DNA sequence: TGGAGAATCCCGGTGCCGAGGCCGCTCAATTGGTCGTAGACAGCTCTAGCACCGCTTAAACGCACGTACGCGCTGTCCCCCGCGTTTTAACCGCCAAGGGGATTACTCCCTAGTCTCCAGGCACGCGTCAGATA
DNA sequence: TATCTGACCGTGCCTGGAGACTAGGGAGTAATCCCCTTGGCGGTTAAAACGCGGGGGACAGCGCGTACGTGCGTTTAAGCGGTGCTAGAGCTGTCTACGACCAATTGAGCGGCCTCGGCACCGGGATTCTCCA
C-alpha cells in the first residue's frame, strides 16, 4: 500500500489545526470534568452553557499556549518530541 | 442591556464602509472597549489619589494612556485626545 | 432654550461622551470627573477601536470575507506588536492561533 | 461523578498540541497535561463558585467565570464584560 | 506620615517578647499591611460592583480573603475576622 | 461617657478606626458596613503575626535577637502560602534562598 | 553622557549569576545581560519619568520608582510603599 | 597553589547566597540611570532613594532571570550558561 | 528526475439564518441656573541634590596556562507515528418537570452627616545595648 | 573574649477617633413568573481505542579543541569625608472658576420585527505534493 513518512501527517495536522478555530475537546467529557471538579467546592450546584464554554475556550487557549512553551524548551534540548520535563521547565518558568 | 454596539458599527463604517461584523466580533469588541475604558479609569483614578487630588481631569487621563499604551498608540491616542478636547472647548 | 447638540457631535467623535462620564461618575474612581476627561477618553477609546477594526478589515479582505468574525479580530490584534503588547494576556473566544510551524520541524 | 479526566483523551491532547506546533508527542505527555489541565479548572472553578456564593446564586454564570479569570490574569473576550 | 509601626511592634512584643525589629524591616512590614489591604479592598469594591451594591461589608471582605489569601491562610484569616466581628457585636 | 477604642472592642491591635477612615476616603464604595475595618483589620494583624512569627524564628536560627530585612525574606520564602501571596514583591535587603542544584555540585 | 552600560562590569554579572546559582558562565552573557537590564532599566525609568512629569516635579522620587515597579506587577518593598 | 576548576565558583555561590549587599557599584548605575533617563527627559534630578530602589530591583530582577536561564541550562544538559538560554526564559515569561 | 495516489484549492449551485435596516418610545443625556469648595497661582523657607577635590584602597583589568566542558560524530534500539479495524459513546432532535434567576413592593434598620471633646499617636530628646571588628 | 558606635522609652502638643442624635435610602424579605437547566430516550455515525509494523530519533559513548577558571601583578576609579551653592519640594494664603446638583425638556438608543444576501456546505475538476523507482 501507500504510507507517509513519519511527520508528514503531524506537519498536515499542525497547519490544519493552526487554520482553523473550533474547539478541540469533545463538550460532554469537559462539562463532566468541570461538575466533577465543581462538586467538590459546593453540592448541589448548576452551571449555565456560556460558562462551561467559556472554561473550555479559556482551557484550550492554555493549553495550547502551554504546548508552543513546551515545544520551545524541546527544541532548546535538541530535540523534536516533548517530554513532562519540558512542560516542568516551562511552568516553573512562568511560575505555575 | 448598554452596549458599545451602534458605536463601533459607526467606526467601522467610517474605517471599512463595506466591510460588516458578526455578533460574536461585536462582544468581543465591547469587552475591548469595556476592558481599555476600565485600565484607563483605574490608573487615573490611581493617579489622582497619589498626588492628593480629587478630581480625574484630561492631564490624569492623558498620563495614564500614556502610561498603559505602547510608545505610537499612546503617542497617537495623545494626538486626537488632545484634538478632541480642543474642539470640544473651542465650540 | 436652544437646539440640543450632543457632547460628541462638538467635540467630533461617534463614541458617547455622555455615556463615558456617567460611567466614570459611577464606577467610584474619584470624588470629582473633569469635563474634558470624558472626551479625552472617548477620542482614545475610538482611536484604538478604528485601529483594531481597520486591521480586522483588511485581514477579512485578505480571506475573501465581506464580514468580520473572531479569527480576523485575533490575526489583527496579534500580527500588530504594540496592540499584541497591549492584548497580551487577553484571549480572544474563538479566535484560534497564528499559523507558526517551528525551522526545525520542517524536513530539510 | 468519578474519574472523567480520562474524558480528556490522547487525541484531543494530540490536537491541541498541534494548535500548538508540536510535531512529535511522547507516551507520558498526556497524564501530565492531564493534571495541569485539572489544576488550572480547578484554581478557575474555584474563584467561580466563591463569586457565585457571594451572589447566593446556585448556578454558575458565565461571568463568574470571566471575572475568575480576570483574578489571575486570563482575560476572556467575548462572553461579557 | 501616618504608619503602622507601634501596631507592628504591640504584634512583635505578642508573640516574640525578646525580639526587636529594625528599621527597614519595620518599612518592609508597613508595606507588606498597605499592600494586602489595597489588595483586599480592591477585590471588595470589585465584588461589591459586580453584585449592584453600594456597600462594603464584612461579607465582602470574606470573600475577598478568600479569593486572594491561599487555602490555610485563607481559612484562618476568616475564623479571626468572624471571631473579631462577633467580639465587637457583643 | 468614657471613649472606648473599636480596636479594644473587636479584641484587636490594628485600628479600627484608621482601616475605616482608609476605606472611606480610599474611593472603594459609597458606602462601608461597621463589620468591614473590624474585619480587615482582624485579617492584617493574622498575617503580620504570620509573618513576624516565621520572622522571629528565622532571627532565633541565626542566634540573631533583632529582625532584620533577611529574616523575613527568608520568612516569606521558605513558607509556601505566604510564597503564593507574596511570588512578585521583591523585599530591599533580602537577599535570596540558599539553593545549589544537583548537577553543579561534583 | 556615552558608553555608561560597560559601567555594568564582568565581575558585576559574574556576581549576580553566583548569587542565582549560575556556576559556569559564557563570555558573550555578558552583553546580553547588558541588554536586558538596559530595556528593565528604560521601561522603568519611563514610567517613573511619566510619574514625576505628571505631578509637574523636576526630581524623580523614590515613590514614583515604587508605582513604576507596581504597574509592571514587581513590587518593591522597604521604600514607603 | 590552584583549585580545581569549579570549586571556587561553588564558594562563590555560597558566599554571595547568604549576604544582602548590592552587587554593582553605586556610582555606574546611578551614571546608567541618568543615561538612560536622559533620553525622556533634559535636566532631570533624582533622588538618592529613587536611585537605590532602581539598584535593588534591577538587581532582583538579574538574579531571578539567572536562575531560569540556569534551569534552561541544566535541561539543556550543560551547566554553562549562552545567551539562548536567557532568550528562552525571556520568551516564557513573555518579555521577547 | 518521471509517475501514481492523495490531498488541497477553485469554481458553480443551494438555501438558511443571522445581520442590517425600520419603528415606537422611554429614559438618560442635555440645557439653564446656583453654590460651595478644590485647586491654580504667588511667595517663601529650608531641605537636599549637584559639583568638586584629595586620598587610600578595594576592586577591576590584562595576560598566562591548563583542564573541564561543549560539541560533533556514531551506533542501536525502542518508542511513537501511520494506518486499518472494531467498538463506543458523543452529537443531535425532542419532550418535560421544576428549581431558581429575575422583578416588584414595602418597611425598617443601618449608616452618612455633624458637633464636641479628649486621649491615643507622632515628633523629639535622652539613655544605652546589640552586631561588628580585632 | 574586649571594646565600640550608633540605632535602637518618657514627655508634650494636637488632631482625628469616639459618643450621640437625626434623617433617609439601601437592602432584606415575601410573593410570583417565566426562562432554562437537567434529565431522559433513541438513532447514527464519527471518533476513539486497539493492534501491528517499521523507521527515525533519543540517548549513551567517545574524541578533540577551545574557551572559561583560576591566579597574579598593575591600574584606576569607586567610596568616604568635607565644603559650597542653589534648584526646587513643600507648605501656606487667597480667590475664582468649575464641577456637583436639581428641575424641566427631548431625541438617541434599545427592544421588537422583518427580510434577503454572505457564507457554510456539496461536488466535479485542475493543481500541487509527497514519495518511490
Amino acid at each position: 500500500p501507500h504510507r507517509y513518512r513519519p511527520g508528514t501527517v503531524a506537519l498536515r495536522e499542525i497547519r490544519r489545526y493552526q487554520k482553523s478555530t473550533e474547539l478541540l475537546i469533545r463538550k460532554l467529557p469537559f462539562q463532566r470534568l468541570v461538575r466533577e471538579i465543581a462538586q467538590d467546592f459546593k453540592t448541589d450546584l448548576r452551571f449555565q452553557s456560556s460558562a462551561v464554554m467559556a472554561l473550555q475556550e479559556a482551557s484550550e487557549a492554555y493549553l495550547v499556549g502551554l504546548f508552543e512553551d513546551t515545544n520551545l524548551c524541546a527544541i532548546h534540548a535538541k530535540r523534536v518530541t516533548i517530554m513532562p520535563k519540558d512542560i516542568q521547565l516551562a511552568r516553573r518558568i512562568r511560575g505555575e | 442591556k448598554e452596549s458599545y454596539a451602534i458605536y463601533v458599527y459607526k467606526v467601522l463604517k467610517q474605517v471599512h464602509p463595506d466591510t460588516g461584523i458578526s455578533s460574536k466580533a461585536m462582544s468581543i469588541m465591547n469587552s475591548f472597549v469595556n476592558d481599555v475604558f476600565e485600565r484607563i479609569a483605574g490608573e487615573a483614578s490611581r493617579l489622582a489619589h497619589y498626588n492628593k487630588r480629587s478630581t480625574i481631569t484630561s492631564r490624569e487621563i492623558q498620563t495614564a494612556v500614556r502610561l498603559l499604551l505602547p510608545g505610537e498608540l499612546a503617542k497617537h491616542a495623545v494626538s486626537e485626545g488632545t484634538k478632541a478636547v480642543t474642539k470640544y472647548t473651542s465650540a | 432654550r436652544a437646539k440640543a447638540k450632543t457632547r460628541s457631535s462638538r467635540a467630533g467623535l461617534q463614541f458617547p461622551v455622555g455615556r463615558v462620564h456617567r460611567l466614570l461618575r459611577k464606577g467610584n474612581y474619584a470624588e470629582r470627573v473633569g469635563a474634558g476627561a470624558p472626551v479625552y477618553l472617548a477620542a482614545v477609546l475610538e482611536y484604538l477601536t478604528a485601529e483594531i477594526l481597520e486591521l480586522a478589515g483588511n485581514a477579512a479582505r485578505d480571506n475573501k470575507k465581506t464580514r468580520i468574525i473572531p479569527r480576523h479580530l485575533q490575526l489583527a490584534v496579534r500580527n500588530d506588536e504594540e496592540l499584541n503588547k497591549l492584548l497580551g494576556r487577553v484571549t480572544i473566544a474563538q479566535g484560534g492561533v497564528l499559523p507558526n510551524i517551528q525551522s526545525v520541524l520542517l524536513p530539510k | 461523578l468519578r474519574d472523567n479526566i480520562q474524558g480528556i483523551t490522547k487525541p484531543a491532547i494530540r490536537r491541541l498540541a498541534r494548535r500548538g506546533g508540536v510535531k512529535r508527542i511522547s507516551g507520558l505527555i498526556y497524564e501530565e497535561t492531564r493534571g495541569v489541565l485539572k489544576v488550572f479548572l480547578e484554581n478557575v472553578i474555584r474563584d467561580a463558585v466563591t463569586y457565585t456564593e457571594h451572589a447566593k446564586r446556585k448556578t454558575v454564570t458565565a461571568m463568574d467565570v470571566v471575572y475568575a479569570l480576570k483574578r489571575q490574569g486570563r482575560t476572556l473576550y467575548g462572553f461579557g464584560g
